């Protein structure tokens, strides 16, 4: 019964290792995926506010032709 | 994994958040600086 008991605590300790190399695999996998898609967010944000200051451009562009043309 | 590329991704997250910021306050201080211009055309018309 000694021989089992600490037969089952190998059991667990590994069934712990393949759980914490899985979990850490994954861990390292969520941060990189999640760097990825904050890169692409942030590219989308810089995308959206150059096309920000287009449309203010525009905006002065169409004010200007509109109080010349007046 | 924890000290190294952990904590490596952690910083990088990081660096590029403070980039973007950076970016981000470059274009409103050029959209302060047209706005600006504007108000300054409504008096130019005169």
């Amino acid at each position: 019964i000694e021989i089992e008991k600490m037969e089952k605590k190998i059991n667990d300790s590994n069934l712990l290792m393949k759980t914490k190399i899985s979990d850490a695999e994954e861990l390292v996998t969520s941060t990189e995926l999640k760097l990825e898609e904050l890169k692409v967010d942030l590219n989308r944000k810089r995308y959206k506010l150059h096309q920000q200051v287009i449309h203010v451009i525009d905006i002065t562009s169409k004010f200007k032709i509109n109080i010349q043309s007046s | 994994l924890i000290s190294g590329k952990i904590n490596k991704l952690n910083d990088e997250i990081k660096q590029l958040q403070k980039d973007f910021e950076v970016e981000v306050k470059e274009i409103e201080i050029e959209y302060s600086l047209l706005s600006g211009h504007i108000n300054k055309y409504m008096n130019e018309m005169l």
